Order: C-alpha cells, then structure tokens, then sequence
C-alpha cells in the first residue's frame, strides 16, 4: 500500500520563500500532486496554489515552492498565533497538515558613524534591509529615537524601495538634551513583533590623545593564586607613539548587578615607555569582602580601573578591564552541540566544547569520559573535542560525565561535566535505528563533508529498507533535500555533501527511512544531525591602501584607498578616529553579530535526535505528515524552548 | 627672516570624528569576481588613527561587513592644541598648546604665538602679538600656557601658530570650543495637565491655559527655551474570558434521526466550531481536530436534505406537515454553518421563501400550524402565553441570519422583515415575560427599532441588572439572557455588557444534554459575538493645538493609539503664555517645561576644593609661591593633583622642589626633576591625600630667568584623580594679586582694558572747518546733538543719558528723534570728562566704539569721541562767546544742507 | 657689464620697482632681489633672488602656490576636491532626496587681509519635502506629520463598507506622491452553476478580489478547468 507524504518547515515566515517537499512511497507511475496553502481556521483565500507530478524517473521525489503573500491579510494581534493550512493532494489522495505563523520577514541591521555623541550634533545611521536569505530587499520599514527614558522622540515610516537593501538616515541631537544611552529601533512594518535595535551614548566629551589598554596577565584568576592578579598598564598615542605619565589603579569585585570597590587596591605607579605594572594582593582582595571564605568569590568577576595622567597634565584617559572571573579551573566544559538522545546499542557521539573563562575557545586540552578507560581526545582550533561511548542496547538513561586532562593542572583545577541522554523511542518495540554520523572536523565552504547513515534494525523486516532521504535544514528552511541509497544487508552508507555559502553559519541534516512494521502498520524512523559552519562573508569585502608606498601620510595629504569586493556590490563607508573608540567601543557593527542575529532566529531547536521521529523532526523544525497517519504534534511555540 | 611668517602658515582645522560617510559602487569591469575601486580622499587634519569600515550590500552576496582599515596620520613636530568641551564666558580659563618634536637627533628652536580675537582677551591684541621663543629637545614635548577670557558666547575661535628657526617647518592648529553663559541651567516645569475632552472639557473641547514661567533669577541676556510635550496614555479595556476549549469536547457530536433529531445532534457541533474559530481556541483544543468537526457538519447537512420536502420547508418525516418553528431553525443554523461548509443557496432561500409566503400573516406574525415533537429543542418558545411575539421573534431573527445570502433570490425578504418589526414594535410594550421581552428586544435591535420607551422596557426588565429570567427552566433564562446580550451588542451598549456576560460566564452553562440546543446555541453565538465586538483597548483619537502669540498658524498634533507613546515636542525661545485644547475621545498628558539659565549664589566654582594661591618678593630676581588647598567633602580626599604653570620667563628651584619630592605624602616625577631649568614651565605634585578639615600648604621658590615687558600669570589646579570634573583654579600674579587679567565690566558684558580714553581740550580752543574735517571723517558714524538727561555710575563706568535732540549726521544705530542712548566713560578717565545734567552738548564718533546690542546699547567716551558744550540760546547770544554758537549752527547747516562729499 | 637685463620670473616682481627704472649695468656677483606675487609663496628658507654669472642670471629660491584650508565636509552632501593650492576648485553635490542652495563650485583665491579664502561660502544641502499627502474619497490614510521626505511611506485605509483599490501605501520621491488608492463600495453576485458544487471560498457575503473553485458531478456543462474570481464593477471576468 503506497504511501504519501510531505514535510515543511515547522515554522512558516511571510514574504519569504518557503519549500515544501512531498514523497510517495511504493508507488507506480506518475503520480499528479496539487498543493494548496489557505489560511486556517478561516480559508477565506488561497494564500498559494502550485502543481507538480513526481516522475518515476525522479526517484519519485518532489518539491513545491511558495511565498506566502505579504499582504498579511490574516491580522496580527493579540500578537500570535497565526496558523495556514498546507494541503498536498495525490491522485485524489489528500493530506493536510496545519502549520505555524512567524510574521517576521526578515532581518534589519542599525550602522551609527560613531558609538558616541555630543548633544548638538548629528547621528548618521544607515538600516540595511535583508530577507532571510540575507540578500538586499525593498520593503516599508518603521523607525523610532528612543531617549534613555525608554521613550520614543521621533517615528518615521521609511521605504528602502531602490536603496539596494541600504537606507541612509540622519538625526540632529538638541543642544539641550539628556544624556544616557540612545536608542535607534527599527522593524519591518510587516513584522511589528520584531524589533532590531542598536544603542549610542549622549554625552559632553573631548577626544583624547591617547589610549590606556589595562590587561591582566590571566584571563581569570585562580581563587588559590598566591600571587594574587597581576595587570599590566599600557599607555600609546593614537597616532602610535608611546607615553610617559603617572597612572592611578584600582581593584573592584563585581557580583551581578553590584559593585564593591577595594579602596586599599588603590596604587599610583609610574608609566615609562609606555608601560606600567600593578598588582591586586590575595589579602588585600580577601580582605574587602565581608565573608572569610574564599570560595565564595568563585562564580563572580575582578574589574581594574585605570586613570593615565600626561606628565604634561594637558590629557586624562579613563579605561577599564572588567568581568575577570574568579574560577577554580581555567576550564569550561559545554554540552550545547551533542544531541540529547541516544539509540541503545549504537555509539552515542558525544561534542564536548572547551572554553576559557572569559568564553573563548581552548586549544589543544585533553578531554575523556569518566567511568570509561582511555578516550582521551584533543580540543579543535574552534575548542571542539569529539567523544564516542558504545551503549548497551536498554532504555536506560545515560549519564555521561566528561573531564579535563590538562598535564601541568592539578585534579581539582580540572574542568568537569555531566549530561543525560534518553533513550529515542521505536514504535512499538521494533527496536529499529538510524544513526548519523560526521567527521566534525573544521567545516569550511567549497568543502565535501561525508555523513554517515548507519542502521539497527531487526533482519527479518530490513531487507525492505531501499533508501534514506534527507532534508538540509539552513537559516530556517529547506535548501536541499535527497535520497541516500541502501542495499539490503548494509549496515553503513555514505553520503557525499558539498558545502557552499548557503551552509553558512550552521546547518542540520534529518534523515529518515520509512517501512511496513511488524505490526502491520506503517513505521517511521528518523534521527536528525546539527553541524557548525566557519563563519565569513558570503563573497568578499576588502579595504586597503592603494598608494602603496609605505610611507606615513601627513595631515590633509591626498591618499589613495582601494576596495575589492563583488561585481555590482554597493559598499558604504565611514572615517572615525580611534579617540572615539577610546572613549566608547560598543555597538560596533561586524560579520559575527550579523551571523548570531541569524543564529538567534533559527527554527531548530536542539543539536540532533528526539525522542521519536516526530521528536526528531520536530526539535529540527520540521512538520511530516503522512496518510497512514503518522504526523509530529502541532507546534506550540515560535521561540525554541528553554 | 630665518622663520617662516606666521600668514603664511595655514593652520590644521578640519578635526571631524567621524568623515568619509560615502556610499560607493563597483561598477568597474571585474577581473574574477571581484571589482577594484581606486578612491582618491583627502586625509582630514588631525594626528590619530582613522578606522575606516566598509559595509557592502549584493544582491548575489547578500551583506558583508570588512575587517576595519587603519591609517595613521603623523608629523615630526606639530601642536596639540588641548580645549576644553566649553568655558563659562567672562571667567578667566587657561589653555595648554602642547608642542610635539619627534626628531631623534634633532632639538627644534621654535616661535610660537596665540593669535587675536576680539571675542577673548589674552596677552595679545590688535596692536602687538604674543610670541615665545622656545626650544624643546629630540623625542620631547612642550607645554605653553595660554591665560585667556571669553568675551561672548557661541562657538569661538582659538588659533595657535608655531615655526620653526632655520627650519623650512610650521605647524598651526585653529579650533572652536563652546562659550556658555554664567550659572547654572535649570528645568523649570511650569505646567502639568491632563488631556480628557470629554471628562475635563465642556462640548467635547478641553482648554488650558499655560502662563510664562516665572524667570527671576534669571541671568541677562540669555536665551531660554520652553518646551511642551505632548502624550497619549493608552488605556486597555479588560475583557471578560473566553470558554475554555476543553469545555467545548462534548459539543462535538455524530448527528443521527429524523428531521428534528439530526438537528439536535447538528447544534452542537455547529455552535462549539462557530466559538473556537471566533475565539481563536483551536491550539489548546487540537488544530487537527477542525478537520474532523466539518465533515461531522457536512454529514448532518447532507442527512437534513433527506428531510427537505418539495415545498422547501421541513419535518420529522416527509409524510409529517411541516413545522414553522423546524423550518426557520434550519435556515437559522444553515445560516451560522454557511462559511464552515458549502450549502446550497436553493435549499437554504428555499425555506426562506416558504416562511414568508406560506407562514406569514398580513400584520407580519409567523404562525406555526404543525409544532416539532421534540418540544424540548423550542427552549423558551415552550411556554404557552405569548406564542405569537416569541415565534415571529424567532422566525425574523432566522431571517435577518439570511438576509445577506437570500437578498437576490428572495424578493420578499425585506417586506417581511419589515412587517414582522412592525408587529414586534406594535406589541412589544404589552409582553409581560422576560423571554419575550429578551428575544423580541433583539429582533427589534437588529432593524434598529428598539429605542425610546421600548429600550426603557428592555433594560427595566433586567433583575439585578445582569440577566433576564422568569419562573421555570433555567435554561430558559439563559437563553433569553443570551438573547439580551446580543442585543446590547447590536446597540453597543458596553456599560451594561459585563455585568451580563459575567452572570452567563457564572452560570457556568456549556450545552450538550437533552432539551438544551437552544441555550447551547444562544449562549455560544451570544459569548463568540462579544469576544468579536469587545474592544482591547479604549479609543484614543485626538486633536490637540497650541496657539502661540508669536506664529500666526497654529501647530496641530493628532494623537492615536498606534503612537500613544510617541513624545511631540513644541519649543519657543520666546517666554510667552498660550493655550492649548484637545478634541476627540481618549487620554492625554501635557507637560510645559522651561530651561534656563539661572544667577547662583553660592558661586558654582571651587565646590569640592577650596585653593588659596600667593605669590610674595623673597627676602636675579625669586619670588615665594605657596599653595593651600582643603578638601571640602565629609572625609579627606583620596590621591590629588596640583598642576601648576609658570609666570612668563620663571622656573621653580631645584632644591626646593627636590625637598618637596623627598617629603612624605607627596610625590613629583623622576621626569619633572630630571627636566633642565628651561623651557619647562609646567609642573604636576601628586598629593597623597588633602584634608578636610584645614588648609594643606606648601611653598617653594620660583626664578625669573628670562625678563618680558608682559607677565603672564601663572596657575594652580587641583583635583582629585577620579573626578577631572570637580576642580578648583587659582591665578597668580605679582602686580595683580588675583591673577586676573585687566578687563571692565558693565552688566554681564565684559571687554578687555585698552588705553582708549577721551582726550581733553582745549585751552587755545578750535575752528569751524577742523569740525567740519574731522566730523566729514569716513571713519565717524555719528554726529549728535544732546542734552544729559541723568548721570549714573556702574562699577566700572560712569554713565550718562543723553535724549538725542538732534541727529546732525545718523550711523548704523538710528536715534530717530528724542530718543535715549546712554554713554559710558571708564572711571581712569574721569579727569578729562566734564559732563553736567540738563546741559546740551555737541558729540561724534567711531562706529568701533559700539558695544553690545539694543536693548541696553551703550556708546564709549574713548580718545576719537568728540564731546563740546553746547551754551543755551539764552547763553548763546551773549559774549563770551557768540562765536562758538555761530560756528555750532554753520556746522549744522554745513553738514544737514550738504554733508559730505565723495 | 656682462649679464643682461632681466624680465620678471614667472610669479615674481621685483622687490624694488625702482630697479627697472634705475637701468643699472650689471657686473658678475650682482643680485637682484624677487618678491612672490600674490598668491604665492617662497619654496625655501631666506630671500629669493638671482645672481648674475658670466652665462646668464642664475636663479636662487622659488615661488609656488599659497594653499587654502582643508574643506570641511557638508552634511548631505558629497565634496568633489580637485586640490587645495592656489585656484583649484572644489565642486558639491547633494546625496539623493537633498537639492543644493548657493553655489555648487568653490576656488581656493586671494582674500582681503591677503589671506587664503575659499569663495564662495560653501553651499547647503537642504531635504526635498513632498507634503500635501493626498486625501482620498471615503478614506483616510493617516499620516499627521509634515513634510514628508524621500522614502516616507503613508498607508491608506478606508473605513467602514468600503473596498480598498490599489496599493494602501503611497511613497514620497522627487517631492511627489504615488497615485494613492481609491476605496469603493463593491458587491458581488452569488455565483450560480448547473451541477456545481462549489469547492472553496464561500462566503455569504462576496466584496472584493474574492477565489473560488468548483467541484462537480460529472456531465457538468462549460470549458475548462474553472475556477472564478471577483473584479470591481461587480462584473466576473473569467470562465464561470
Ligand atoms: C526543488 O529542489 C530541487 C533539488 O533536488 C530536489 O530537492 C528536493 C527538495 C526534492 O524536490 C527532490 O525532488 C530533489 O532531491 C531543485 O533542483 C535544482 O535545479 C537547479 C536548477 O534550477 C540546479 O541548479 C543548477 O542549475 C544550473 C543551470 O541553471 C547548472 O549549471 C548547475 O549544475 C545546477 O544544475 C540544481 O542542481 C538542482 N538541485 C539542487 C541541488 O538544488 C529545484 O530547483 C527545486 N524546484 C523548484 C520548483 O524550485
Ligand atoms: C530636569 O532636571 C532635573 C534636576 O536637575 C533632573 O533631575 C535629575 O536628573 C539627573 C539626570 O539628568 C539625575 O542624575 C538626578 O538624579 C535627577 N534628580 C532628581 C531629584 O530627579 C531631571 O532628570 C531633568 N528632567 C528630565 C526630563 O530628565
Ligand atoms: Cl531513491
Ligand atoms: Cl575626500
Ligand atoms: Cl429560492
Ligand atoms: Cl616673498
Ligand atoms: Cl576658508
Ligand atoms: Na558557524
Ligand atoms: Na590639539
């Protein structure tokens, strides 16, 4: 008995382009599909209509795509939850499935000239327009000044319409104005429920000559450091020249919000050749903090101001190094990219993340498996270790415990870790399994990865298992799907992936395999696979010097900057002075917050695996549905859980 | 000479933060991928690093962001000109020009000078600059002093020029710094009024009327701005809870029977959809599900065509006459099922036009000749009394559901909805049950005819204001209930809405169950339409506009609820009361604030320090300097700072300073004693701590090695480490005990002393024709005869107010005739100056000895000003002398009659 | 003597007018003294004169170009330097949405006081308004705000029975509106079919831009492949 399925996204996004990807099983013939999006419960109107015939020569595998319309005719508020209705029909075989509504449409990012502003002057800002695809798009944008108060001063409804995904803006800043932290947000009118923001302060200033870098010789500090914190103070002129002065130092703790000041901290020491040492006591540190025990300080942070006086007195420069934590390991142990759920008697992959205190990533450090001989292994360039642990095939919990081995660290100073995995749940106790596997190596575009499929099932019933197919989950929807090929007896496959930069920052891979169960009803076996992208610009953006001639410019001397980037390619620029910088440094736009705004936004919600095949699909944002019935649960909630 | 001269230097000014804010384009042809661009820019003024970061959007590519582009721009030798963000105008400030030679092998002798400008006094002028030689060593700095005085406010110009001795080199740095008017500025809010038209305003216009702010010690001549702020105040309407969906699972129901029965199975199901997709419930009850209620539906349709008879009308059985009740109860659910499922138009307009034609009587009643078996399904029709209201209320309800749908094909649809409402309105006062009344009052407030004393009755029939019941079934009284709550909803009567919802809610009625489909259909259409009329928030629409005496066009904003939060902002420099008044329905917040800048006392300076400086003849010229500084906090003052600048040509003693570094809770740099005797003239003392409880002193020897005609006094600052900002600065110098440079003051104006003092003359006395010469002078603006109406004195000036009697020849300013100009005359030059009341006088002068501006425009008596006697007519004719007066009138004729030639 | 008479360098005089009067015969070692005319300035250190040698007059220093101070920036505005020396020029431009007051070309010349001026004044870039947004029969788009700008969208809604023609949202460029959209009253006739179901969109009430498909049972009458929709006018333009 043949049977037909489709799978979605399990989240649907207006005015974005969405696939859906229909199968048929044990099927002869052509087989004509028509697919229909309505809006639920109301099927006022076709929101989409599409066809197409799945070809036995295809490998009977289909796919349709749509964009919701952006008219958004189905009314926002009280904000969520929007449904539609996605029906795929068969030869006069129906099956519907009724998905979730994200209004969001898009992404917007806020560019200021500066991080800073004095009141009377003006604030340049430039909202680049992009859809999930991350490529330039028109659209009506709403945008908001917002004081320190939380208030909004100024509302504007702007299209970005022939701006090639950027618009230019400009706001004056009254003389008289109060001061505090600013904010510009902006949404896409569409999407009210999504705000992007960015933040620039106000304040009354002149810019230095100068700047003061204070770093401890740690990026932590050992709570049993006889030595106590050492900082060293570095003093140079913007323009590259060293200074001379007297620097004034002073320690603090920080426990959350609070601050407590360590008065006694306080030291005045000279800075010569642009330098200068200072070191927090162990006593005097102890010493400022109401409770005797020291241990009590682990889990909260150091903070060292620094205040750099010109020998001349003509230049002040205020700096600050804070959130030093205070640890009992220069080592973090993270369990945030090894799925949640094993298969009995199949190895269970374990992605441990090593991280510095200050939440970087570890190179070279040793890391096993408590309770098990050897399996020692190395940390990545990105901090990434990889563990197998055989399982014993039961539906007992599993309890892994995972520890540093660091040569030169004593056993207490090691880093440790614990996580539980579930067993995934056969229907019916078939006690069938897919497994998937991947290299885990540094993963970078123009790149092959190989993904390994690996099944445990009972041989009786496995001869019927033909094929696998496969579904590429990347920035929230499908961007390539297929078919894995098995021969009968074969418990591993390889498939052969090629990585672009549409894989980019991070994808995930759910496979599944479907056969008639020894129950006689239908059965569906799925496992899905999560793996990190080194992240970069889709193409390329280059600035540098076009004079070349390696000497130093004079001030209003004519120099020649050359850019390199891809053909068509609109480039803004800016010119700030580094003085600014030295008297604020947040907000700055780059790459790697545009790639954690898309991070944030994704539709999966765990690293790999479920708790059944519905669990599966679902935990990598997806919706199956099929005729016999076997469906994952409607979907709750946009936000992943947590 | 050897020195290059200082117009020739064009000083460095262009210091932006930020530059190069420039959208580009690869259009060039690509080799590759990737496209050159080769930009030419001019490098901005300033010695830094710029961070040069480029954004590029692709419709290929998508959004890339560079890694940042450095360059640094440097000089050998240049001046860090180091300006505060603003000064406090007429307070004495000093300034450090830092001069930078980063030569290895190579000492610079250079000239550096602080260029004029009228808007500050300093040690230069017009008349003769402010140079200083001075030498500073390979891979070394300079500190230079510059005491100065900002005369006026606004953004002012400070230029500092530097060249260098037998060296092709200079280096010149011209900046503005903000100039702020004296005292502190201040918030004054000066009205605070809430925006309700309708609660706090007659005929739905509200009006306030906001007075000036009260500006009394506030300084002269400063600006101030009012502000009026504008808000909207959102205010959410509370409604009351949807049904659960869990409680709808047993309205789901598999329809079976028999015309009448089918129907009972078919209401539930119909009504809990019609709820849940009202309600939006379908999540917490299963999205999947919906599927299923519809084909249940469609299944009880399709069976209830079995029941159809040809006449279009329906029974229980096909052999059964038709009921009326039956009939009009299918169209009614056909009706509500119409968007769940396809029905046919013929089927459903079909039995419509059966009840008209068949079942109506001329007065417009529904009468039924063949009553349901199942009595139980009528509900309240059950009762006996007043069957003919209830049933053509029934009837016409039904009808109304399907007036939208059956208006093309049903001709006398309108007529009987009509005639059916006038029976209703005819009768309707005579209804002695609340069923009735309920339902009845429905039908009429779905035409819109139930007003007057038939709205009176509806309402009055209510008990407790929060149900309509009557003796009986319960569930009878919760269909009429339901039926009043659609009522009040078709007449949007939301005041007496929640006390009714909320009784049906407390009833706690959720349908199923034998004789209930009628309060099940009731009560879930009545609950879903008050979910779909209810409003979420009250409505904010308003008006407001504030009419100010100064603009002609008043300035309206419209609040609304989408940018209630929205703050609009109105500003006047002016301090002029004016009115506001907001229209339209909603609330509001105006807020009517004024900044300005207000006279202190105490004074703001010196808050957490108090610095007392001296400088005293020592017992090869040295002076003694000493310095007392005390904390003014609660407790003693963490680590401290005393930076101290040098008078012109003197340098501290070695020794002295080397004792001083030696001494115990203090400390000076290994750099600043290492430092030869020259060319600093900058020294920092870095104190432990300052007490708070007396003066912390000291004292050391200062040297004059090098001797200038102009002292320029030196300064001490102190402050502690942490705060830049809370500082104290003392001046001293030894033929000024202040340290002040010699300026006057008149009001808050102040300009720098000049030796410009009105000459006196003469003893051998004057001809026509020099009056005639000197007064016909391109260079004098005025010519005026007076007489000294009231002599006043001023701190610095002696004043006289002269009525213009007669304008010989006018200047910029205009006197017109018999208008009041006050002349001034600095104390020194008293001497010269022999004014008296009541006596007329002869002046002229310069237009250069202007200051300030009208009102309070004053007129200096300087050297050019010409001031004589006039003698009275009286006086006049007699000798001694008639020639002077003779003169006087040919100089007026002259210059009136021909004035001056080119 | 052995020399000659020499005729002024290019931007030089002579620093005494008298010289050329005075026709002196000039002898070997003999100086002649130059000023910069104005506008210039000496390239080095010192006086600059000629020396006359047996072959010829010999030039000692030079005059060049005096400079101007650099431009500052104008706010929506791009800045086109062609130098900065003496009678270059710097031409202005605004960015799009902004028009230009004053003069778009600037040179660096001589001023009174003799010095290095930019003239004329720089120019300001001021934002082109579209105002006036258009109002529309039985509609209301809102907006409340004046002057709108290139870019500034204002989206219509009409109220009550009316159907909405067009696009809502209007957009502001070159300080002219697009066409807004008009709000019409429009009804729509049931539709009727001979052995036709009806699929899809049934409503009770049909205004506009309304879908519907139909199912029927076979020996169904018309061609081909049905489906309708609802256009203004009331009028149904496609194969009932
Ligand atoms: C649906 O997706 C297919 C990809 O393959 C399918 O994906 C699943 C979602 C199911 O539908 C399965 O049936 C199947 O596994 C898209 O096919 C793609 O076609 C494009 C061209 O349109 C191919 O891109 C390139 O085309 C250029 C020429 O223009 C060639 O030079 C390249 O070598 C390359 O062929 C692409 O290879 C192919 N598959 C991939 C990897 O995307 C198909 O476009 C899509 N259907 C719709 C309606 O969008
Ligand atoms: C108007 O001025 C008042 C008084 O100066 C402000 O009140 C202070 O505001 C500052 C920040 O600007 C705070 O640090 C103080 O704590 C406030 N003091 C008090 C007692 O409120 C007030 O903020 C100003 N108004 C506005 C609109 O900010
Ligand atoms: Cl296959
Ligand atoms: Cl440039
Ligand atoms: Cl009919
Ligand atoms: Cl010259
Ligand atoms: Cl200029
Ligand atoms: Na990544
Ligand atoms: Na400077």
């Amino acid at each position: 008995s043949p049977m037909y399925s489709i799978i979605t996204p399990n989240i649907l996004r207006l005015e974005s382009e969405e696939t859906m990807v229909l199968e048929a099983h044990d099927a002869q013939g052509d087989v004509p599909v028509t697919v229909t999006v309505h809006d639920f419960p109301g099927k006022k109107l076709v929101l989409s209509s599409e066809k197409t015939v799945l070809t036995p020569a295809t490998n009977h595998m289909g796919n349709v795509t749509f964009t919701i319309p952006a008219n958004r005719e189905f009314k926002s508020e009280k904000g969520r939850n929007k449904f539609v209705t996605v029906q795929a029909t068969f030869g006069t075989q129906v099956v519907e499935k009724v998905v979730l509504v994200s209004l969001q449409s898009g992404y917007l990012f806020i560019q200021t000239d500066k991080t800073i502003y004095t009141p009377g002057s003006t604030v340049l800002y430039r909202i680049f327009t992009v859809n999930h695809k991350l490529l330039p798009v028109g659209r009506t944008v709403m945008v908001n000044i917002e004081n320190p108060e939380g208030i909004p001063v100024k509302q504007d409804s702007l299209s970005s319409q022939n701006q090639l995904g950027v618009l230019p803006l400009s706001w004056d800043i009254p003389e008289l104005v109060n001061m505090g932290q600013w904010k510009i947000r902006a949404y896409y009118e569409n999407s009210p429920q999504q705000v992007f923001s960015t933040e620039f302060e106000v304040k009354e200033y002149v810019l230095p000559s100068f700047e003061v870098i204070v770093e401890p010789t740690e990026k932590f500090y050992y709570i049993y450091n006889e030595k106590g914190l050492e900082v060293t103070i570095t003093a140079r002129f913007l323009y590259g020249k060293k200074v001379e002065g007297t620097a004034f130092v002073i320690f603090g703790i920080q426990d959350g919000e609070q601050r407590i000041s360590l008065p006694e901290s306080l030291k005045r020491i000279p800075i010569e050749d642009g330098s200068g040492e200072v070191v927090l006591s162990r006593k005097v540190l102890l010493d400022g903090v109401q409770n005797p025990r020291a241990e009590d300080l682990v889990g909260k942070s150091l903070y060292v101001s620094a205040t750099v006086i010109l020998h001349s007195g003509s230049d002040m420069v205020q700096a600050e190094r804070s959130g030093i934590p205070i640890v009992t390991s220069p080592y973090q142990i993270h369990f945030t990219k090894t799925p949640k759920y094993f298969k009995p008697g199949m190895p269970f992959d374990l992605m441990v993340f090593v991280t510095n205190p200050d939440g970087s990533p570890a190179y070279r450090v040793p890391v096993a498996v408590q309770g098990e001989d050897t399996v020692q292994s190395l940390t990545q360039g990105d901090g990434v270790a990889k563990l197998s642990i055989n399982t014993h095939p039961s539906q007992k919990p599993l309890s892994i415990t995972v520890r540093t081995k660091k040569q030169e660290l004593s056993e207490a100073e090691q880093a440790t870790r614990t996580m539980q995995a579930l067993p995934y749940s056969t229907v019916g106790n078939s006690n069938n399994y897919l497994h998937l596997s991947v290299l885990r190596t540094e993963l970078r575009p123009g790149e092959t990865l190989n993904v390994n499929f690996l099944l445990r099932m009972d041989r009786a019933h496995e001869a019927k298992i033909r094929y696998y197919t496969y579904l590429i989950m990347n920035k929230g929807r499908l961007l390539k799907a297929g078919r894995q090929v098995r021969e009968p007896g074969q418990d591993l496959v390889v498939l052969p992936l090629s990585i672009t930069t549409d894989f980019i920052p991070s994808f995930r891979l759910v496979a599944y395999y479907t056969l008639i169960g020894a129950s006689g009803q239908r059965e569906v076996v799925a496992d899905s696979v999560w793996v990190d992208v080194k992240d970069s610009c889709v193409g390329s953006l280059v600035v540098k010097s076009g004079q070349s001639e390696d000497r130093q410019p004079v001030p209003g001397q004519q120099m020649t900057l050359k850019i390199e980037g891809d053909h068509g390619a609109r480039v803004v620029l800016v010119a700030v002075d580094k003085g600014v910088f030295v008297l604020n440094k947040k907000n700055k736009l780059t790459q790697s917050k545009i790639w954690d705004v898309v991070e944030k936004a994704d539709i999966g919600c765990t690293p790999g695996s479920g708790k059944d095949y519905a669990g599966v699909f679902s935990d990598a944002g997806l919706t199956f549905t099929s005729s016999s019935g076997q469906q994952t649960a409607q979907r709750a909630e946009l936000q992943c859980p947590q | 000479e050897d020195i290059i001269a200082e117009e020739n230097i064009v000083s460095r000014s262009e210091f932006p933060e930020s530059w190069l804010w420039n959208v580009e384009d690869l259009k060039e042809p690509p080799k590759n991928g990737i496209s050159t661009k080769l930009m030419n820019i001019f490098l901005k003024d300033s010695i830094t690093t710029w961070e040069i970061l480029a954004v590029s959007m692709s419709d290929k590519k998508g959004i890339c962001v560079a890694d940042p582009f450095e360059v640094t721009v440097m000089q050998d030798f240049f001046i860090d000109l180091r300006l505060p963000y603003s000064v406090v105008r007429n307070e004495q400030v000093e300034i450090r020009a830092v001069l930078y030679n980063y030569r290895q092998n190579q000492e610079l002798k250079v000239r550096v000078e602080l260029l004029h400008n009228p808007a500050f006094c300093s040690l230069a002028t017009t008349k003769r600059r402010h140079q200083q030689t001075v030498t500073i060593p390979p891979k070394s700095s300079l500190s230079v002093p510059y005491v100065i005085v900002p005369l006026k406010t606004g953004l002012q110009e400070v230029e500092v020029k530097a060249a260098v001795y037998h060296h092709f080199i200079s280096d010149g740095v011209r900046k503005s710094l903000k100039v702020v008017p004296e005292g502190i500025r201040m918030n004054k809010t000066v009205a605070v009024r809430t925006l309700d038209p309708e609660r706090l305003g007659r005929e739905g216009v509200q009006k306030e009327d906001i007075p000036p702010a009260d500006l009394s010690d506030q300084v002269p001549d400063t600006e101030s701005e009012t502000r009026i702020l504008l808000q909207g105040t959102p205010v959410a309407q509370m409604t009351e809870d949807a049904v659960d969906a869990e409680r709808l699972k047993h309205l789901i129901v598999t329809p079976s029977g028999c015309g009448e029965e089918n129907m009972i199975g078919m209401t539930p199901t119909v009504i809990a959809v019609h709820y849940l997709d009202e309600t939006e419930q379908w999540e917490k009850f299963g999205l999947e599900k919906r599927q299923g209620a519809l084909e249940l539906i469609k299944k009880g349709y399709t069976q209830q065509l079995a029941f159809r008879q040809p006449s279009s009308a329906f029974a229980a059985f096909v052999k059964r006459a038709p009921s009326t009740w039956l009939t009009a109860y299918v169209v009614k659910v056909f009706s509500l099922a119409v968007n769940l499922i396809a029905i046919d138009s013929q089927v459903l307009c079909g039995a419509v036009k059966w009840l008209i034609l068949e079942k109506q009587k001329p007065d417009g009643v529904f009468q039924e000749d063949a009553p349901v078996i199942h009595q139980e399904m009528i509900g309240g029709l059950r009762n006996n009394n007043e069957k003919d209201m209830a049933l053509t209320a029934f009837v016409l309800i039904s009808l109304q559901e399907a007036k939208d749908i059956c208006e093309e094909q049903v001709n006398s649809l309108p007529g009987s909805i009509t005639k059916a409402g006038d029976f209703l309105e005819a009768n309707y006062m005579n209804l002695q049950r609340s069923y009735t009344v309920a339902i009845a009052g429905y039908a009429l407030a779905q035409m819109g005819r139930l007003k007057g004393p038939l709205l009176n009755k509806f309402l009055t029939t209510a008990k407790d204001k929060n149900r309509w019941e009557d003796p009986g079934k319960q569930l009878y009284n919760v269909e009429a209930t339901s039926y009043a709550l659609l009522a009040l909803l078709q007449l949007k009567d939301f005041d007496f809405v929640p006390p009714v919802v909320r009784w049906l809610n407390e009833q706690r009625y959720y349908g199923g169950g034998y004789g209930s489909t009628q309060a099940t259909f009731m009560v879930f259409q009545a609950l879903a339409q008050y979910q779909k009329d209810a409003p979420d928030h009250q409505e904010l629409n308003l008006d407001v506009s504030l009419q100010l005496p100064s603009r002609s066009s008043k300035i309206t904003h419209r609040i609304h609820w989408e940018s209630a939060s929205l703050l609009r902002s109105e500003e006047t420099k002016e301090n002029e009361g004016f009115t506001v008044t907001a229209e339209g329905k909603g609330q509001g917040t105006l807020s009517v604030v004024t900044m300005y800048h207000a006279k202190a006392k105490d004074q703001l300076t010196c808050n957490k320090f108090d610095l007392k400086v001296t400088i005293k003849p020592a017992p090869k010229n040295t002076m003694i300097l000493e310095i007392c500084t005390r904390y003014r906090g609660d407790q003693d003052a963490t680590m401290s700072i005393l930076d101290i600048s040098m008078m012109t040509g003197f340098a501290p003693d070695t020794d002295d300073l080397k004792q001083l570094a030696n001494g115990v809770d203090r400390y000076i740099s290994k750099y600043e004693l290492d430092k030869a005797f020259s060319d600093r003239n900058t020294l920092i003392i870095y104190l432990d701590k300052v007490s708070h409880s007396e003066d912390d002193c000291l004292a050391f020897k200062v040297h004059q090695y090098f001797n200038v005609e102009l002292i320029q006094p030196g300064a001490v600052k102190v402050y502690a480490y942490y705060n830049l900002e809370e500082s104290c600065t003392r001046f001293y110098h030894p033929e000024k005990e202040d340290g002040k440079l010699n300026k006057l003051c008149r009001d808050e104006l102040c300009r720098c002393a000049e030796e410009n003092c009105f000459i006196q003359k003469s003893d051998d006395k004057v001809t026509l024709e020099e009056r005639l010469d000197k007064a016909c002078e391109p260079g004098v603006d005025y010519v005026y005869k007076t007489r000294l109406v009231k002599v006043q004195l001023s701190n610095d000036f002696d004043e006289y107010i002269m009525a213009i009697e007669q304008t010989i020849k006018s200047g910029s300013d205009e006197v017109q005739v018999g208008q009041q100009r006050t002349f001034i005359s600095p104390i020194k030059c008293r001497e010269a100056l022999k004014l008296e009341e009541k006596k007329h006088y002869l002046m002229w002068g310069l237009s250069s000895d202007f200051w300030g501006e009208k009102p309070n425009l004053s007129y200096i008596i300087g050297k050019d000003t010409w001031v004589e006697h006039w003698p009275e007519e009286d006086e006049c004719q007699d000798e001694e002398n008639q020639k002077q007066c003779q003169d006087l009138g040919a100089f007026t004729e002259s210059m009136v009659v021909f004035g001056c030639p080119n | 003597s052995c020399c000659t008479i020499p005729s002024r360098p290019i931007n030089m005089k002579f620093k005494n007018s008298v010289e050329t009067d005075a026709n002196a015969n000039y002898n070997i070692g003999d100086t002649i003294e130059y000023l910069c005319l104005p506008g210039y300035r000496k390239q080095k250190m010192g006086p600059i004169y000629a020396k006359c040698t047996g072959t010829g007059w010999t030039l000692f220093n030079q005059c060049i170009k005096r400079r101007c101070p650099s431009p500052r920036d104008i706010d929506n505005g791009h800045l086109d330097i062609g130098g900065v020396d003496f009678g270059s020029s710097i031409t202005y431009s605004c960015n799009s949405g902004y028009y230009l007051i004053g003069e778009y070309k600037s040179y660096c010349k001589l001023g009174s006081t003799g010095s290095m001026v930019w003239n004329p004044k720089a120019p300001i870039c001021e934002s082109v308004k579209c105002q006036l947004p258009p109002s529309i029969s039985n509609g209301r788009h809102n907006g409340y705000n004046d002057f709108y700008t290139d870019g500034s969208v204002v989206t219509y809604s009409c109220n009550s029975g009316y159907s909405l023609i067009g696009n809502s949202g209007v957009l502001c460029s070159g300080g002219e509106w697009s066409n807004p959209p008009t709000c019409q009253i429009v009804k729509c006739p049931h539709p009727t079919i001979l052995n036709g179901y009806l699929s899809s969109g049934f409503k009770r009430s049909y205004s506009y831009n309304d879908n519907v498909d139909f199912t029927c049972k076979y020996g169904y009458k018309l061609s081909g492949s049905s489906s309708s929709t609802c256009s203004p006018g009331n009028t149904w333009q496609p194969e009932l």
